[PDB]
Protein backbone atom coordinates (compact mmCIF):
# COMPACT_ATOMS: atom_id res chain seq x y z
CA UNK A 1 0.00 0.00 0.00
CA UNK A 2 1.22 3.61 -0.73
CA UNK A 3 0.54 7.64 0.34
CA UNK A 4 -0.14 10.13 -1.94
CA UNK A 5 3.15 11.72 -4.17
CA UNK A 6 2.20 14.93 -2.92
CA UNK A 7 1.92 13.57 0.93
CA UNK A 8 5.27 11.88 0.56
CA UNK A 9 6.62 15.48 -0.99
CA UNK A 10 5.59 17.16 2.06
CA UNK A 11 7.27 14.86 4.12
CA UNK A 12 10.22 14.42 3.20
CA UNK A 13 10.57 18.31 2.57
CA UNK A 14 9.97 19.03 6.32
CA UNK A 15 12.33 16.08 7.19
CA UNK A 16 14.79 17.18 4.60
CA UNK A 17 14.64 20.68 6.21
CA UNK A 18 14.59 19.73 9.91
CA UNK A 19 17.94 17.37 8.96
CA UNK A 20 19.38 20.81 7.79
CA UNK A 21 18.53 22.39 10.60
CA UNK A 22 20.43 19.76 12.77
CA UNK A 23 23.66 20.16 10.13
CA UNK A 24 23.73 24.00 11.31
CA UNK A 25 25.43 24.47 8.14
CA UNK A 26 27.25 28.11 6.70
CA UNK A 27 25.60 28.53 3.28
CA UNK A 28 27.14 27.38 -0.21
CA UNK A 29 28.65 23.94 1.65
CA UNK A 30 29.59 21.26 -0.73
CA UNK A 31 27.41 18.60 0.61
CA UNK A 32 27.02 14.85 -0.12
CA UNK A 33 23.07 13.67 -0.81
CA UNK A 34 23.23 10.20 0.22
CA UNK A 35 20.12 7.97 -1.12
CA UNK A 36 18.92 10.98 -2.98
CA UNK A 37 16.19 9.50 -5.09
CA UNK A 38 14.54 11.50 -7.35
CA UNK A 39 16.16 14.60 -6.26
CA UNK A 40 13.63 16.62 -4.10
CA UNK A 41 16.42 17.21 -1.18
CA UNK A 42 18.89 18.03 -3.40
CA UNK A 43 16.15 20.50 -4.58
CA UNK A 44 15.59 22.06 -1.04
CA UNK A 45 19.64 22.02 -0.46
CA UNK A 46 19.77 24.45 -3.60
CA UNK A 47 17.18 26.50 -2.40
CA UNK A 48 17.48 26.82 1.50
CA UNK A 49 21.53 26.89 1.91
CA UNK A 50 22.70 27.89 -1.54
CA UNK A 51 24.88 24.83 -1.29
CA UNK A 52 26.54 22.91 -4.23
CA UNK A 53 26.09 18.62 -4.09
CA UNK A 54 26.24 15.32 -5.26
CA UNK A 55 23.20 12.89 -4.86
CA UNK A 56 23.45 9.26 -4.70
CA UNK A 57 20.93 6.87 -5.46
CA UNK A 58 20.96 2.47 -6.73
CA UNK A 59 17.64 3.65 -8.67
CA UNK A 60 17.81 4.30 -12.26
CA UNK A 61 13.98 5.08 -11.79
CA UNK A 62 14.01 7.74 -9.22
CA UNK A 63 17.66 8.99 -10.94
CA UNK A 64 15.81 9.52 -14.27
CA UNK A 65 12.70 11.67 -12.23
CA UNK A 66 15.43 13.26 -10.61
CA UNK A 67 16.45 14.36 -14.23
CA UNK A 68 12.94 16.09 -14.90
CA UNK A 69 13.38 18.31 -11.90
CA UNK A 70 15.83 20.64 -13.34
CA UNK A 71 18.17 20.26 -10.37
CA UNK A 72 21.19 22.38 -10.10
CA UNK A 73 23.25 19.16 -8.21
CA UNK A 74 25.11 15.97 -10.34
CA UNK A 75 22.85 12.93 -10.10
CA UNK A 76 25.13 9.38 -9.44
CA UNK A 77 23.98 5.86 -9.82
CA UNK A 78 25.65 4.42 -6.88
CA UNK A 79 25.19 1.81 -4.02
CA UNK A 80 25.96 3.60 -0.52
CA UNK A 81 26.58 -0.20 0.70
CA UNK A 82 29.53 -0.49 -1.86
CA UNK A 83 31.69 2.82 -0.09
CA UNK A 84 32.05 7.17 -0.67
CA UNK A 85 33.51 7.08 -4.09
CA UNK A 86 34.99 10.47 -3.33
CA UNK A 87 38.46 11.57 -2.33
CA UNK A 88 39.55 11.91 1.40
CA UNK A 89 37.47 16.18 3.02
CA UNK A 90 35.52 16.37 -0.12
CA UNK A 91 32.88 17.32 1.59
CA UNK A 92 31.53 19.88 4.22
CA UNK A 93 28.66 17.39 5.02
CA UNK A 94 26.28 15.00 4.01
CA UNK A 95 22.78 14.58 4.24
CA UNK A 96 20.75 11.24 3.71
CA UNK A 97 16.43 11.08 3.59
CA UNK A 98 15.08 7.75 4.15
CA UNK A 99 17.48 6.18 2.74
CA UNK A 100 20.31 4.20 5.50
CA UNK A 101 18.10 1.84 6.49
CA UNK A 102 18.84 -0.14 3.31
CA UNK A 103 22.54 -0.86 4.34
CA UNK A 104 20.12 -2.91 6.75
CA UNK A 105 19.23 -5.64 4.00
CA UNK A 106 26.88 -8.73 4.28
CA UNK A 107 24.88 -6.37 6.38
CA UNK A 108 27.38 -5.43 8.64
CA UNK A 109 30.13 -5.31 6.38
CA UNK A 110 28.04 -2.67 4.10
CA UNK A 111 27.70 -0.80 7.18
CA UNK A 112 31.21 -0.60 7.92
CA UNK A 113 31.81 -0.15 4.40
CA UNK A 114 29.64 3.01 4.18
CA UNK A 115 31.07 4.54 7.34
CA UNK A 116 34.66 3.79 7.19
CA UNK A 117 34.14 5.61 3.68
CA UNK A 118 31.93 8.35 4.80
CA UNK A 119 34.18 9.53 7.67
CA UNK A 120 36.53 9.97 5.17
CA UNK A 121 35.03 11.50 2.22
CA UNK A 122 34.11 14.25 5.03
CA UNK A 123 36.43 16.71 5.74
CA UNK A 124 37.35 17.19 9.35
CA UNK A 125 34.46 18.04 11.91
CA UNK A 126 32.32 16.90 8.66
CA UNK A 127 28.85 16.49 9.96
CA UNK A 128 26.41 14.30 8.86
CA UNK A 129 22.53 14.02 9.40
CA UNK A 130 20.69 11.14 8.82
CA UNK A 131 16.78 10.42 8.98
CA UNK A 132 15.85 6.99 8.52
CA UNK A 133 13.14 4.33 9.13
CA UNK A 134 14.45 1.78 11.90
CA UNK A 135 12.52 -1.22 12.19
CA UNK A 136 13.28 -2.29 15.52
CA UNK A 137 15.49 -1.09 18.40
CA UNK A 138 18.64 -3.34 17.80
CA UNK A 139 18.58 -1.85 14.37
CA UNK A 140 19.17 1.58 15.24
CA UNK A 141 21.97 0.28 18.22
CA UNK A 142 23.70 -1.36 14.93
CA UNK A 143 23.88 1.40 13.10
CA UNK A 144 25.19 3.85 16.15
CA UNK A 145 27.64 1.18 16.76
CA UNK A 146 29.00 0.90 13.61
CA UNK A 147 29.29 5.18 13.20
CA UNK A 148 31.11 5.16 16.38
CA UNK A 149 33.62 2.34 15.65
CA UNK A 150 34.31 4.37 12.27
CA UNK A 151 35.22 7.45 14.75
CA UNK A 152 32.03 9.71 14.49
CA UNK A 153 30.77 11.19 17.17
CA UNK A 154 27.44 12.72 18.60
CA UNK A 155 23.79 10.48 18.61
CA UNK A 156 20.25 10.69 18.06
CA UNK A 157 17.19 13.19 18.01
CA UNK A 158 13.72 11.47 17.80
CA UNK A 159 10.68 13.94 16.95
CA UNK A 160 7.27 13.53 18.54
CA UNK A 161 8.46 10.15 19.78
CA UNK A 162 4.99 9.87 21.24
CA UNK A 163 3.66 9.34 18.17
CA UNK A 164 3.16 6.44 16.76
CA UNK A 165 2.05 7.65 13.35
CA UNK A 166 4.47 11.11 12.73
CA UNK A 167 7.85 9.94 15.04
CA UNK A 168 11.01 10.64 13.41
CA UNK A 169 14.73 9.45 13.78
CA UNK A 170 17.51 11.51 13.02
CA UNK A 171 21.58 10.20 13.06
CA UNK A 172 23.48 13.46 14.00
CA UNK A 173 26.71 12.78 13.65
CA UNK A 174 30.45 14.69 13.43
CA UNK A 175 33.91 13.65 12.13
CA UNK B 1 28.23 15.39 -14.40
CA UNK B 2 30.06 18.71 -13.60
CA UNK B 3 34.03 19.32 -14.55
CA UNK B 4 33.98 20.20 -10.53
CA UNK B 5 33.01 16.22 -9.97
CA UNK B 6 35.81 15.45 -11.42
CA UNK B 7 37.84 16.66 -8.82
CA UNK B 8 36.68 14.73 -6.00
CA UNK B 9 35.18 11.52 -7.95
CA UNK B 10 37.64 8.35 -7.14
CA UNK B 11 37.73 4.91 -8.22
CA UNK B 12 35.26 2.85 -6.15
CA UNK B 13 36.71 -0.16 -6.49
CA UNK B 14 37.65 -1.06 -2.77
CA UNK B 15 41.14 -2.29 -3.82
CA UNK B 16 41.93 0.92 -4.83
CA UNK B 17 41.17 3.18 -1.78
CA UNK B 18 45.12 3.38 -0.99
CA UNK B 19 46.17 3.90 -4.39
CA UNK B 20 47.58 7.24 -5.75
CA UNK B 21 46.42 6.30 -9.19
CA UNK B 22 42.40 6.12 -7.83
CA UNK B 23 42.05 9.43 -8.80
CA UNK B 24 41.50 11.81 -10.86
CA UNK B 25 39.93 9.48 -12.94
CA UNK B 26 41.33 9.23 -16.82
CA UNK B 27 38.62 10.49 -18.98
CA UNK B 28 38.49 9.90 -22.26
CA UNK B 29 38.63 12.94 -25.00
CA UNK B 30 37.34 10.92 -28.00
CA UNK B 31 34.13 10.11 -26.24
CA UNK B 32 32.91 13.18 -23.98
CA UNK B 33 30.34 15.54 -25.00
CA UNK B 34 30.52 18.69 -23.41
CA UNK B 35 27.47 20.76 -22.19
CA UNK B 36 27.80 24.47 -20.89
CA UNK B 37 24.95 24.86 -17.97
CA UNK B 38 24.48 29.17 -17.93
CA UNK B 39 21.28 28.44 -16.07
CA UNK B 40 23.25 27.52 -12.80
CA UNK B 41 24.01 31.68 -11.33
CA UNK B 42 27.69 32.62 -10.45
CA UNK B 43 28.52 31.36 -6.86
CA UNK B 44 31.65 33.10 -5.68
CA UNK B 45 31.01 32.20 -1.73
CA UNK B 46 30.89 28.38 -3.10
CA UNK B 47 34.23 28.93 -4.58
CA UNK B 48 36.22 30.75 -1.75
CA UNK B 49 34.86 27.79 0.59
CA UNK B 50 35.57 25.15 -1.80
CA UNK B 51 39.46 26.67 -3.50
CA UNK B 52 41.26 25.03 -0.69
CA UNK B 53 40.21 22.24 -1.33
CA UNK B 54 40.48 22.00 -4.67
CA UNK B 55 43.35 19.66 -6.46
CA UNK B 56 44.67 21.64 -8.85
CA UNK B 57 47.09 19.27 -11.01
CA UNK B 58 44.13 16.88 -10.78
CA UNK B 59 41.63 20.34 -12.45
CA UNK B 60 44.96 20.28 -14.99
CA UNK B 61 44.98 16.70 -15.76
CA UNK B 62 41.18 16.53 -16.22
CA UNK B 63 40.56 19.60 -18.40
CA UNK B 64 43.43 18.72 -20.93
CA UNK B 65 42.02 15.23 -21.15
CA UNK B 66 39.08 17.06 -22.34
CA UNK B 67 40.93 19.48 -24.77
CA UNK B 68 41.62 22.41 -22.50
CA UNK B 69 44.86 22.95 -21.85
CA UNK B 70 44.71 27.51 -21.58
CA UNK B 71 44.64 27.29 -17.93
CA UNK B 72 47.14 28.95 -15.46
CA UNK B 73 49.80 26.00 -14.13
CA UNK B 74 49.06 27.16 -10.42
CA UNK B 75 46.06 27.38 -8.54
CA UNK B 76 44.00 31.15 -8.30
CA UNK B 77 44.45 32.16 -4.66
CA UNK B 78 41.92 34.68 -3.40
CA UNK B 79 41.33 37.09 -0.45
CA UNK B 80 38.93 35.78 3.13
CA UNK B 81 36.12 37.32 1.80
CA UNK B 82 33.67 38.69 -1.19
CA UNK B 83 34.40 42.53 -0.24
CA UNK B 84 38.16 42.26 -0.57
CA UNK B 85 37.95 41.29 -4.41
CA UNK B 86 39.56 43.20 -6.81
CA UNK B 87 38.02 42.91 -10.60
CA UNK B 88 40.92 40.75 -11.40
CA UNK B 89 40.04 38.61 -8.90
CA UNK B 90 36.69 38.35 -10.19
CA UNK B 91 37.52 37.41 -13.50
CA UNK B 92 39.42 34.71 -12.05
CA UNK B 93 36.24 33.49 -9.88
CA UNK B 94 34.17 33.59 -13.37
CA UNK B 95 36.56 31.98 -14.75
CA UNK B 96 36.32 29.19 -12.66
CA UNK B 97 32.78 29.08 -12.36
CA UNK B 98 32.46 28.74 -16.02
CA UNK B 99 35.03 26.11 -15.48
CA UNK B 100 34.15 23.89 -12.59
CA UNK B 101 29.93 24.63 -11.93
CA UNK B 102 28.58 25.40 -15.96
CA UNK B 103 30.57 22.31 -17.79
CA UNK B 104 29.61 19.07 -17.92
CA UNK B 105 30.29 15.81 -19.49
CA UNK B 106 26.59 14.38 -20.64
CA UNK B 107 27.82 11.67 -22.71
CA UNK B 108 31.44 9.93 -21.80
CA UNK B 109 33.24 7.23 -20.26
CA UNK B 110 36.67 7.71 -17.65
CA UNK B 111 38.53 4.54 -16.38
CA UNK B 112 40.54 4.19 -13.17
CA UNK B 113 44.17 4.69 -13.78
CA UNK B 114 44.86 1.63 -11.11
CA UNK B 115 43.01 -0.73 -12.20
CA UNK B 116 41.58 0.25 -15.28
CA UNK B 117 37.85 -0.22 -14.30
CA UNK B 118 35.93 1.91 -17.25
CA UNK B 119 33.11 3.35 -15.68
CA UNK B 120 30.30 5.22 -18.08
CA UNK B 121 28.21 9.02 -17.78
CA UNK B 122 25.18 8.66 -19.49
CA UNK B 123 22.32 11.65 -19.34
CA UNK B 124 25.01 13.41 -17.11
CA UNK B 125 25.11 10.65 -14.64
CA UNK B 126 27.55 8.67 -14.31
CA UNK B 127 27.39 4.72 -13.28
CA UNK B 128 29.28 3.73 -10.26
CA UNK B 129 27.46 0.24 -9.79
CA UNK B 130 30.18 -2.13 -9.42
CA UNK B 131 29.91 -5.72 -11.20
CA UNK B 132 29.97 -8.73 -9.62
ZN1 LIG C 1 40.49 1.36 -9.55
Amino acid sequence: KYTGSTRVQHIQAKMTLRALELLNLQPCSFILDIGCGSGLSGEILTQEGDHVWCGLDISPSMLATGLSRELEGDLMLQDMGTGIPFRAGSFDAAISISAIQWLCNDPKQRLMRFFNTLYAALKKGGKFVAQFYPKNDDQVDDILQSAKVAGFSGGLVVDDPESKKNKKYYLVLSS
Amino acid sequence: MKFLTTNFLKCSVKACDTSNDNFPLQYDGSKCQLVQDESIEFNPEFLLNIVDRVDWPAVLTVAAELGNNALPPTKPSFPSSIQELTDDDMAILNDLHTLLLQTSIAEGEMKCRNCGHIYYIKNGIPNLLLPP
